[PDB]
Protein backbone atom coordinates (compact mmCIF):
# COMPACT_ATOMS: atom_id res chain seq x y z
CA UNK A 1 0.00 0.00 0.00
CA UNK A 2 1.59 3.29 -1.04
CA UNK A 3 1.46 6.22 1.68
CA UNK A 4 -2.06 8.34 1.93
CA UNK A 5 0.01 11.44 3.05
CA UNK A 6 3.38 13.22 1.71
CA UNK A 7 4.43 16.53 3.51
CA UNK A 8 4.60 19.10 0.96
CA UNK A 9 8.39 21.13 0.42
CA UNK B 1 19.41 20.71 -13.64
CA UNK B 2 22.29 17.90 -14.08
CA UNK B 3 22.06 15.76 -16.85
CA UNK B 4 23.20 12.44 -18.29
CA UNK B 5 23.37 10.89 -21.40
CA UNK B 6 21.52 7.58 -22.28
CA UNK B 7 23.42 4.48 -22.10
CA UNK B 8 21.60 2.01 -24.93
CA UNK B 9 22.05 -1.97 -25.15
CA UNK B 10 20.26 -3.44 -28.30
CA UNK B 11 20.15 -6.98 -27.91
CA UNK B 12 18.12 -10.16 -28.58
CA UNK B 13 15.77 -12.05 -25.19
CA UNK B 14 17.52 -15.52 -26.45
CA UNK B 15 20.92 -16.54 -28.17
CA UNK B 16 19.86 -14.80 -31.98
CA UNK B 17 18.87 -18.02 -34.70
CA UNK B 18 18.46 -17.41 -38.66
CA UNK B 19 14.59 -17.99 -39.45
CA UNK B 20 13.88 -18.64 -35.67
CA UNK B 21 11.55 -16.38 -33.21
CA UNK B 22 13.02 -13.87 -30.68
CA UNK B 23 12.25 -10.83 -28.41
CA UNK B 24 14.03 -7.57 -29.26
CA UNK B 25 15.43 -5.47 -26.21
CA UNK B 26 16.60 -1.14 -26.71
CA UNK B 27 17.26 -1.27 -22.95
CA UNK B 28 18.54 2.80 -22.09
CA UNK B 29 19.84 3.55 -18.68
CA UNK B 30 21.51 6.77 -16.52
CA UNK B 31 19.49 9.11 -18.66
CA UNK B 32 18.12 12.62 -16.58
CA UNK B 33 16.01 14.20 -17.18
CA UNK B 34 13.12 11.45 -17.71
CA UNK B 35 12.30 13.14 -21.22
CA UNK B 36 13.27 10.47 -24.05
CA UNK B 37 12.17 8.90 -27.31
CA UNK B 38 13.29 5.32 -27.76
CA UNK B 39 12.09 3.48 -31.19
CA UNK B 40 12.91 0.11 -32.60
CA UNK B 41 13.74 0.38 -36.09
CA UNK B 42 13.67 -2.49 -39.00
CA UNK B 43 15.92 -1.40 -41.91
CA UNK B 44 15.38 2.40 -40.56
CA UNK B 45 11.42 1.89 -40.37
CA UNK B 46 9.62 1.93 -37.13
CA UNK B 47 8.78 -1.10 -35.21
CA UNK B 48 5.25 -1.65 -33.00
CA UNK B 49 6.60 -2.25 -29.68
CA UNK B 50 5.92 -1.84 -25.80
CA UNK B 51 7.67 0.27 -23.53
CA UNK B 52 8.25 -0.31 -19.53
CA UNK B 53 7.13 1.68 -16.74
CA UNK B 54 9.31 4.72 -16.04
CA UNK B 55 11.37 4.49 -13.07
CA UNK B 56 15.20 5.12 -12.11
CA UNK B 57 18.18 3.50 -9.95
CA UNK B 58 19.82 4.79 -6.82
CA UNK B 59 21.46 7.58 -8.16
CA UNK B 60 18.48 9.30 -9.14
CA UNK B 61 19.24 8.39 -13.20
CA UNK B 62 16.39 6.63 -14.94
CA UNK B 63 16.02 3.40 -17.21
CA UNK B 64 13.35 2.56 -19.54
CA UNK B 65 13.37 -0.99 -21.91
CA UNK B 66 11.44 -1.24 -25.18
CA UNK B 67 11.11 -4.58 -26.68
CA UNK B 68 8.69 -6.56 -29.19
CA UNK B 69 9.26 -9.98 -30.90
CA UNK B 70 11.57 -10.58 -34.09
CA UNK B 71 12.88 -12.93 -36.25
CA UNK B 72 16.39 -12.65 -37.14
CA UNK B 73 17.29 -12.26 -40.78
CA UNK B 74 19.90 -12.72 -42.88
CA UNK B 75 18.15 -10.09 -44.87
CA UNK B 76 16.80 -7.66 -42.10
CA UNK B 77 18.64 -4.73 -40.54
CA UNK B 78 17.61 -3.83 -37.02
CA UNK B 79 18.14 -0.18 -34.71
CA UNK B 80 17.37 1.11 -31.71
CA UNK B 81 16.73 5.55 -32.10
CA UNK B 82 17.61 7.65 -28.90
CA UNK B 83 16.69 11.08 -28.81
CA UNK B 84 17.17 12.88 -25.82
CA UNK B 85 18.07 16.40 -24.43
CA UNK B 86 21.19 15.77 -23.78
CA UNK B 87 22.44 14.01 -27.65
CA UNK B 88 22.66 17.23 -29.97
CA UNK B 89 21.16 14.09 -32.68
CA UNK B 90 19.42 10.90 -31.93
CA UNK B 91 21.55 8.22 -31.65
CA UNK B 92 21.16 5.00 -33.27
CA UNK B 93 22.66 1.97 -32.03
CA UNK B 94 22.81 -1.37 -34.76
CA UNK B 95 21.76 -4.17 -33.20
CA UNK B 96 24.78 -7.27 -33.71
CA UNK B 97 23.71 -10.84 -32.99
CA UNK B 98 27.15 -11.69 -31.29
CA UNK B 99 27.57 -9.43 -28.62
CA UNK C 1 17.36 -13.50 2.79
CA UNK C 2 16.02 -9.81 2.68
CA UNK C 3 12.71 -9.14 0.43
CA UNK C 4 12.05 -5.00 -0.59
CA UNK C 5 9.28 -3.07 -0.88
CA UNK C 6 9.89 0.10 -2.58
CA UNK C 7 7.69 2.63 -4.83
CA UNK C 8 9.43 5.23 -7.06
CA UNK C 9 7.50 8.68 -8.01
CA UNK C 10 8.34 10.84 -10.77
CA UNK C 11 7.46 14.51 -11.47
CA UNK C 12 8.33 16.40 -13.84
CA UNK C 13 6.76 19.65 -14.90
CA UNK C 14 5.56 19.98 -18.28
CA UNK C 15 5.76 24.25 -19.54
CA UNK C 16 2.90 25.44 -21.36
CA UNK C 17 2.61 21.51 -22.46
CA UNK C 18 -0.74 21.28 -19.98
CA UNK C 19 -0.17 20.28 -16.13
CA UNK C 20 3.13 18.03 -15.03
CA UNK C 21 3.04 14.53 -15.14
CA UNK C 22 3.19 12.17 -12.50
CA UNK C 23 4.27 8.35 -12.68
CA UNK C 24 4.02 5.88 -9.97
CA UNK C 25 6.14 2.00 -10.02
CA UNK C 26 5.81 -0.51 -7.02
CA UNK C 27 8.64 -3.22 -6.71
CA UNK C 28 9.17 -6.04 -4.66
CA UNK C 29 12.04 -7.31 -4.55
CA UNK C 30 13.33 -7.01 -8.23
CA UNK C 31 10.18 -7.58 -9.25
CA UNK C 32 7.28 -4.90 -10.69
CA UNK C 33 3.63 -5.63 -9.38
CA UNK C 34 2.27 -2.06 -9.85
CA UNK C 35 2.18 1.20 -11.90
CA UNK C 36 0.39 4.54 -12.12
CA UNK C 37 0.94 7.37 -14.86
CA UNK C 38 -1.21 10.66 -14.80
CA UNK C 39 -0.75 10.94 -19.04
CA UNK C 40 -2.14 7.37 -19.52
CA UNK C 41 -6.29 6.90 -20.13
CA UNK C 42 -7.15 4.51 -18.06
CA UNK C 43 -6.88 7.16 -14.77
CA UNK C 44 -5.96 3.76 -12.39
CA UNK C 45 -3.27 2.13 -10.62
CA UNK C 46 -2.69 -0.92 -12.62
CA UNK C 47 -0.96 -4.70 -12.03
CA UNK C 48 1.86 -4.95 -13.53
CA UNK C 49 2.44 -8.86 -12.37
CA UNK C 50 -0.10 -11.85 -12.34
CA UNK C 51 -0.34 -12.15 -8.76
CA UNK C 52 -1.73 -8.65 -8.30
CA UNK C 53 -5.06 -9.61 -10.32
CA UNK C 54 -5.83 -11.84 -6.76
CA UNK C 55 -7.05 -8.19 -5.56
CA UNK C 56 -10.11 -6.59 -5.56
CA UNK C 57 -11.00 -3.54 -6.79
CA UNK C 58 -11.35 -1.88 -3.14
CA UNK C 59 -7.77 -2.31 -3.18
CA UNK C 60 -7.24 -0.48 -6.58
CA UNK C 61 -9.49 2.71 -5.82
CA UNK C 62 -7.79 3.32 -2.95
CA UNK C 63 -4.33 2.48 -4.59
CA UNK C 64 -5.57 5.29 -7.70
CA UNK C 65 -7.35 7.69 -4.79
CA UNK C 66 -4.07 7.72 -3.20
CA UNK C 67 -1.76 8.19 -5.63
CA UNK C 68 -4.06 11.13 -7.62
CA UNK C 69 -3.59 13.18 -4.22
CA UNK C 70 -0.25 12.80 -4.03
CA UNK C 71 0.19 13.90 -7.89
CA UNK C 72 -1.84 17.29 -6.38
CA UNK C 73 1.15 17.87 -3.67
CA UNK C 74 3.34 16.87 -5.99
CA UNK C 75 2.12 19.19 -8.64
CA UNK C 76 2.21 21.91 -5.85
CA UNK C 77 5.88 20.80 -4.64
CA UNK C 78 6.89 21.17 -7.99
CA UNK C 79 6.04 25.48 -7.54
CA UNK C 80 8.10 25.81 -4.34
CA UNK C 81 11.06 23.81 -5.72
CA UNK C 82 11.08 26.87 -8.64
CA UNK C 83 10.55 29.45 -5.85
CA UNK C 84 13.36 28.16 -3.69
CA UNK C 85 16.04 27.62 -6.49
CA UNK C 86 14.76 31.15 -8.50
CA UNK C 87 14.09 29.05 -11.57
CA UNK C 88 11.49 29.91 -14.54
CA UNK C 89 8.33 28.10 -16.30
CA UNK C 90 10.49 27.95 -19.11
CA UNK C 91 12.31 24.93 -18.21
CA UNK C 92 11.48 21.62 -17.16
CA UNK C 93 11.83 20.11 -13.67
CA UNK C 94 12.30 16.93 -12.11
CA UNK C 95 11.57 15.58 -8.52
CA UNK C 96 11.95 12.07 -7.34
CA UNK C 97 10.73 10.11 -4.50
CA UNK C 98 11.87 6.57 -3.37
CA UNK C 99 10.49 4.97 -0.37
CA UNK C 100 9.97 1.92 1.10
CA UNK C 101 11.44 -1.17 3.96
CA UNK C 102 13.93 -4.00 3.81
CA UNK C 103 12.66 -7.27 6.12
CA UNK C 104 14.39 -9.58 7.32
CA UNK C 105 13.37 -13.44 8.29
CA UNK C 106 11.48 -12.38 10.83
CA UNK C 107 9.23 -10.28 9.18
CA UNK C 108 10.18 -7.27 11.45
CA UNK C 109 11.33 -4.01 9.59
CA UNK C 110 15.10 -4.21 8.93
CA UNK C 111 15.87 -1.21 7.09
CA UNK C 112 13.31 1.58 6.17
CA UNK C 113 13.73 4.32 3.18
CA UNK C 114 12.29 8.07 2.64
CA UNK C 115 14.60 10.18 0.36
CA UNK C 116 13.66 12.80 -2.24
CA UNK C 117 15.55 14.65 -5.10
CA UNK C 118 15.38 17.60 -7.66
CA UNK C 119 16.49 18.16 -11.36
CA UNK C 120 18.95 14.26 -10.61
CA UNK C 121 20.53 15.79 -7.47
CA UNK C 122 19.85 14.63 -3.72
CA UNK C 123 17.46 16.98 -1.99
CA UNK C 124 16.42 15.29 1.13
CA UNK C 125 16.88 11.50 2.23
CA UNK C 126 15.29 10.22 5.80
CA UNK C 127 18.34 8.89 8.17
CA UNK C 128 18.37 5.48 9.17
CA UNK C 129 18.06 6.18 12.24
CA UNK C 130 14.44 7.14 11.09
CA UNK C 131 13.97 10.40 13.62
CA UNK C 132 16.35 12.85 11.41
CA UNK C 133 17.18 14.51 7.77
CA UNK C 134 19.81 14.50 5.99
CA UNK C 135 19.34 17.69 3.66
CA UNK C 136 21.38 18.14 0.94
CA UNK C 137 21.45 22.19 0.09
CA UNK C 138 19.92 25.36 2.06
CA UNK C 139 17.18 25.17 -0.43
CA UNK C 140 16.38 21.57 1.00
CA UNK C 141 17.41 22.77 4.56
CA UNK C 142 13.72 24.90 4.24
CA UNK C 143 11.91 21.92 3.95
CA UNK C 144 13.79 20.41 6.58
CA UNK C 145 13.19 23.04 9.08
CA UNK C 146 9.09 22.68 8.32
CA UNK C 147 9.02 18.94 8.06
CA UNK C 148 10.63 18.56 11.95
CA UNK C 149 8.01 21.30 12.57
CA UNK C 150 5.30 19.23 11.36
CA UNK C 151 6.85 15.95 12.75
CA UNK C 152 6.92 14.28 9.37
CA UNK C 153 9.71 11.82 10.73
CA UNK C 154 7.19 10.42 13.32
CA UNK C 155 4.59 10.00 10.20
CA UNK C 156 7.26 8.18 8.00
CA UNK C 157 8.71 5.92 10.72
CA UNK C 158 5.15 4.77 11.54
CA UNK C 159 4.48 3.74 7.71
CA UNK C 160 7.55 2.32 7.21
CA UNK C 161 7.44 0.09 10.40
CA UNK C 162 3.82 -0.46 10.34
CA UNK C 163 2.22 -0.06 7.18
CA UNK C 164 5.32 -1.37 4.34
CA UNK C 165 6.29 -4.09 6.13
CA UNK C 166 2.13 -5.59 6.40
CA UNK C 167 1.98 -5.41 2.73
CA UNK C 168 5.26 -6.51 2.03
CA UNK C 169 4.21 -10.07 4.05
CA UNK C 170 0.67 -9.67 1.86
CA UNK C 171 2.58 -9.30 -1.46
CA UNK C 172 5.10 -11.82 -0.80
CA UNK C 173 2.48 -14.60 -0.29
CA UNK C 174 0.04 -13.24 -3.19
CA UNK C 175 3.76 -13.86 -5.33
CA UNK C 176 5.13 -16.49 -3.35
CA UNK C 177 5.24 -19.02 -6.38
CA UNK C 178 7.32 -16.93 -8.09
CA UNK C 179 9.03 -14.36 -5.24
CA UNK C 180 10.10 -16.71 -3.37
CA UNK C 181 11.49 -18.71 -6.48
CA UNK C 182 15.30 -18.36 -7.56
CA UNK C 183 15.97 -18.72 -11.37
CA UNK C 184 19.82 -19.88 -11.96
CA UNK C 185 21.41 -17.79 -14.84
CA UNK C 186 22.00 -20.27 -18.45
CA UNK C 187 25.60 -19.84 -18.91
CA UNK C 188 27.57 -19.80 -22.03
CA UNK C 189 31.21 -18.78 -23.33
CA UNK C 190 31.70 -17.14 -26.29
CA UNK C 191 35.23 -16.46 -28.49
CA UNK C 192 35.39 -13.17 -30.88
CA UNK C 193 38.48 -12.19 -32.63
CA UNK C 194 39.99 -8.64 -32.45
CA UNK C 195 43.74 -9.00 -33.90
CA UNK C 196 46.01 -11.42 -35.28
CA UNK C 197 47.12 -12.55 -31.80
CA UNK C 198 44.29 -11.55 -29.45
CA UNK C 199 40.42 -12.62 -29.24
CA UNK C 200 37.66 -12.00 -26.68
CA UNK C 201 36.22 -14.68 -24.34
CA UNK C 202 32.92 -13.64 -23.15
CA UNK C 203 31.31 -15.02 -20.04
CA UNK C 204 27.21 -14.79 -20.46
CA UNK C 205 24.73 -15.31 -17.52
CA UNK C 206 20.82 -15.87 -18.86
CA UNK C 207 17.37 -15.48 -17.57
CA UNK C 208 18.03 -15.11 -13.72
CA UNK C 209 16.22 -13.77 -10.90
CA UNK C 210 17.08 -11.78 -8.43
CA UNK C 211 19.20 -9.08 -10.95
CA UNK C 212 22.21 -9.88 -7.91
CA UNK C 213 24.96 -12.13 -9.47
CA UNK C 214 28.77 -11.94 -9.92
CA UNK C 215 30.53 -12.61 -13.04
CA UNK C 216 34.67 -13.07 -12.45
CA UNK C 217 37.05 -14.32 -14.67
CA UNK C 218 40.33 -15.56 -13.54
CA UNK C 219 43.12 -17.47 -15.00
CA UNK C 220 45.08 -20.13 -13.51
CA UNK C 221 43.31 -19.68 -9.93
CA UNK C 222 43.34 -15.77 -9.67
CA UNK C 223 41.06 -13.02 -10.67
CA UNK C 224 42.15 -10.62 -12.80
CA UNK C 225 39.22 -7.59 -12.76
CA UNK C 226 41.63 -5.20 -14.26
CA UNK C 227 41.28 -6.76 -17.67
CA UNK C 228 37.38 -6.95 -17.79
CA UNK C 229 34.81 -5.53 -19.43
CA UNK C 230 31.67 -5.99 -17.78
CA UNK C 231 28.30 -4.67 -19.19
CA UNK C 232 25.05 -3.52 -16.40
CA UNK C 233 22.85 -5.72 -15.64
CA UNK C 234 19.91 -5.84 -17.98
CA UNK C 235 16.70 -7.10 -18.19
CA UNK C 236 15.52 -10.02 -20.65
CA UNK C 237 12.42 -8.62 -21.33
CA UNK C 238 10.23 -11.69 -19.51
CA UNK C 239 11.11 -10.44 -15.66
CA UNK C 240 14.20 -12.37 -15.35
CA UNK C 241 17.98 -10.83 -16.04
CA UNK C 242 20.80 -11.04 -18.22
CA UNK C 243 25.19 -10.02 -17.65
CA UNK C 244 28.44 -10.72 -19.48
CA UNK C 245 31.90 -10.25 -18.61
CA UNK C 246 34.44 -9.90 -21.36
CA UNK C 247 38.51 -10.26 -21.22
CA UNK C 248 41.15 -10.08 -24.16
CA UNK C 249 43.22 -12.89 -24.42
CA UNK C 250 45.88 -14.44 -26.70
CA UNK C 251 44.52 -15.89 -29.57
CA UNK C 252 47.23 -18.81 -29.01
CA UNK C 253 46.13 -19.53 -24.98
CA UNK C 254 41.73 -20.27 -24.35
CA UNK C 255 41.57 -23.14 -21.92
CA UNK C 256 43.99 -21.21 -19.37
CA UNK C 257 41.27 -19.11 -18.83
CA UNK C 258 38.09 -19.57 -16.76
CA UNK C 259 34.90 -18.02 -15.94
CA UNK C 260 33.34 -18.18 -12.47
CA UNK C 261 29.62 -17.32 -11.86
CA UNK C 262 27.75 -16.21 -8.54
CA UNK C 263 24.08 -16.48 -7.80
CA UNK C 264 21.89 -17.34 -5.19
CA UNK C 265 19.68 -19.45 -7.58
CA UNK C 266 22.62 -21.40 -7.50
CA UNK C 267 23.56 -24.60 -5.11
CA UNK C 268 27.22 -24.20 -6.35
CA UNK C 269 28.85 -21.29 -7.82
CA UNK C 270 29.62 -22.94 -11.24
CA UNK C 271 32.49 -21.93 -13.47
CA UNK C 272 32.95 -22.01 -17.52
CA UNK C 273 35.48 -22.42 -20.34
CA UNK C 274 35.72 -22.35 -23.90
CA UNK C 275 35.09 -25.70 -25.83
Amino acid sequence: RTISYTYPF
Amino acid sequence: MVQHPPKIQVYSRHPAENGKPNFLNCYVSGFHPPEIEIDLLKNGKEMKAEQTDLSFSKDWTFYLLVHTEFTPNEQDEFSCRVKHVTLSEPQIVKWDRDN
Amino acid sequence: GSHSLRYFYTSVSRPGRGDPRFIAVGYVDDTQFVRFDSDAATGRMEPRAPWMEQEGPEYWDRETRTVKETAQRYRVDLDTLRGYYNQSEAGSHTRQTMYGCDLGPGGRLLRGYSQDAYDGADYIALNEDLRSWTAADTAAQITRRKWEAAGTAEHDRNYLETTCVEWLRRYLEMGKETLLRAEPPSTRVTRHPISDHEVTLRCWALGFYPAEITLTWQRDGEDQTQDTEVVDTRPAGDGTFQKWAAVVVPSGQEQRYTCHVQHEGLAEPVTRRWE
